[PDB]
């Protein structure tokens, strides 16, 4: 950690509390686990699942979820503690500024600006892609449904369309209903639940036999892939102001929701690779496509539709934790400060989600998507390192700090975090670090014209 | 928390008892 402004952990209570010191705290461990699922099964499990079963592990790719899994556990468990130690409204960017400081704050937050912004357009590309299986059976132009490559499409209209309507609801303001979200979420559980009952029936064990042609080199290189999938329980702590008791449920809400979707995310893989042989899988909807390839197509228009319903969730999320990021950057003084008029007559801190969300919709319609799965995935594993690193940090310094929930083991899970997700960080492909790297070479430069101009500089 | 479990219940079987009814007629 070089030049550290810390945040005092004071300071984030005393915003954490000002924020929320109009809205009604009365959410639960079960509402805070459907906030966490609601964020975590989506275009991850439902599409790329397909791609990377047919293009890197095969029928092995169970052990590339496994691996996956358990680096996001150790990574899950250095989030519990920091919402269980720092229970903020906030999520990665505001540990870092509390425990590393400013540089190392900016750096991640930077970083999540891109990686939030890149899974927005990475999540409704597959989302485009279950919303046009579900229509054929109709279809738009050839050539407006994919990225634009040598021979067939232009631009992911239904990719753009989506975007630009979660931009507009966002817009909106609906106030977010913890019933309502525990209903798309029963939805998307159901479906996944749906496909493992009924696709069990028709599992041929020989679609198994060639269980690692690519061998566990292509185990690696998909855990990478589907590490995508798990990304979401650190949406958790968005409602840390709506929670009676947020030290001890917000811990509950992340590591429950995380070992649920492990659970059904190691059942949706043997079960897809059992029914359809992997070299088939590659395809915009592998969880439709098995139903549909196997004769049970009317099952196909449920999993479709809670596909729909509920990859359009992890949307919502995605976009909203950058926009509230793009709230707290500038509040702290590291970007600037727009306002506008909330009345005629009284104006507000103001982020433009309508250019937010046009960047988002612009990429979502011409960049495949596993190209911005791998660079979302990049930037999710560098801060999912800062923070297994952060909680040692904030072990060694403040070690007598108030801990409702602590990691298991003091140093040796933390390091196994880092060790599991830099291990992932090199089955990445190089051309993924060049838009990561130069993207904090920009960031890095904001911060040495304009970051020492903020709301800690004195 | 209370009644929101209820409703995750509900139409989660829900779901699965008409899914469970399509795919018995098929094939
Ligand atoms: C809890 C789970 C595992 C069991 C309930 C799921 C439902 C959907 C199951 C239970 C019995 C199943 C049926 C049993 C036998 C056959 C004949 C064969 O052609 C496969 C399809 C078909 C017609 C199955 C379709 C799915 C089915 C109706
Ligand atoms: C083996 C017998 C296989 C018989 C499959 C039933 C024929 C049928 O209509 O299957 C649905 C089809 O896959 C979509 O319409
Ligand atoms: C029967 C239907 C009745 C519908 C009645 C209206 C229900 C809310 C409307 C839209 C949902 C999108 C709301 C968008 C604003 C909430 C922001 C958001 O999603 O924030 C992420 C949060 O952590 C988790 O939702
Ligand atoms: N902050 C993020 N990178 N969010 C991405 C969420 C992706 C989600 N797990 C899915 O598979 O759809």
């Amino acid at each position: 950690m070089n030049l550290f402004r810390k945040k005092p952990i004071q300071l984030l209570m005393k915003e954490s509390g000002a924020k929320g010191a109009s809205l009604r705290k009365e959410l639960g461990a079960f509402d805070l686990t459907m906030l966490g699922i609601g964020a975590i099964i989506g275009t991850g499990i439902f599409v790329l699942t397909g791609v990377a079963a047919a293009e890197h592990a095969g029928p092995a790719l169970v052990l590339s979820f496994i691996l996956s899994g358990l680096a996001c556990v150790f990574a899950a468990l250095c989030y519990a503690e920091f919402a269980s130690t720092v229970p903020v409204s906030g999520s990665a960017y505001t540990y870092s500024y509390a425990t590393f400081g400013e540089l190392i704050a900016w750096i991640l937050g930077w970083d999540l600006i891109l990686e939030y912004g890149v899974a927005s357009s990475a999540v409704a590309v597959g989302w485009s892609g279950y919303f046009q299986g579900l229509l054929s059976g109709e279809l738009p132009k050839a050539l407006t449904s994919a990225y634009d490559p040598a021979k067939g499409t232009f631009i992911d209209l239904p990719a753009i369309i989506i975007v630009l309507f979660i931009t507009f609801l966002l817009n909106l303001g609906a106030k977010k209903s913890a019933r309502f979200n525990a209903v798309i979420v029963a939805i998307k559980v159901a479906v996944v639940l749906l496909f493992l009952a009924v696709g069990v029936w028709y599992v041929k064990p020989e679609n198994w036999t060639p269980f690692m042609p690519y061998g566990f080199s292509g185990v690696a290189t998909g855990a990478a892939t589907v590490f995508f999938a798990y990304i979401g329980f650190d949406a958790v702590s968005t409602a840390a102001e709506e929670v009676r008791n947020p030290q001890r449920d917000m811990p509950i809400g992340i590591i429950v929701s995380l070992l649920v979707c492990t659970l059904l995310y190691i059942a949706v893989s043997l079960v897809l690779t059992g029914i359809v042989p992997y070299e088939q899988l590659n395809v915009k909807n592998p969880v439709a496509f098995a139903l549909n390839y196997i004769h049970q197509d009317w099952v196909a228009g449920f999993i479709s539709l809670g596909a729909i319903a509920g990859i359009t969730t992890v949307l919502l999320v995605s976009m909203y934790g950058q926009t509230r990021l793009f709230y707290a950057i500038s509040r702290d003084g590291l970007l600037p400060k727009v306002f506008a008029r909330i009345s005629p007559t009284r104006q507000v801190p103001y982020v433009n989600t309508w250019l937010t969300g046009a960047a988002v919709a612009v990429f979502a319609g011409i960049i495949p998507l596993n190209k911005l799965a791998e660079l979302t995935n990049i930037g999710t594993l560098f801060a999912f390192i800062t923070v297994s690193i952060g909680v040692l940090v904030l072990r060694k310094t403040q070690p007598d700090l108030k801990r409702a929930f602590r990691v298991p083991f003091v140093p040796v899970v933390p390091i196994l975090a880092v060790l599991f997700c830099g291990y992932l960080v090199l089955q990445l492909p190089a051309m993924t670090w060049i838009g990561f790297v130069s993207w904090l070479l920009i960031g890095l430069v904001i911060y040495f014209i304009y970051g020492r101009k903020h709301s800690e500089l004195n | 928390m209370l009644g929101n479990m209820n409703v995750f219940m509900a139409v989660l079987g829900i779901i699965l008892f008409s899914g469970f009814l399509a795919a018995y007629f098929s094939h």
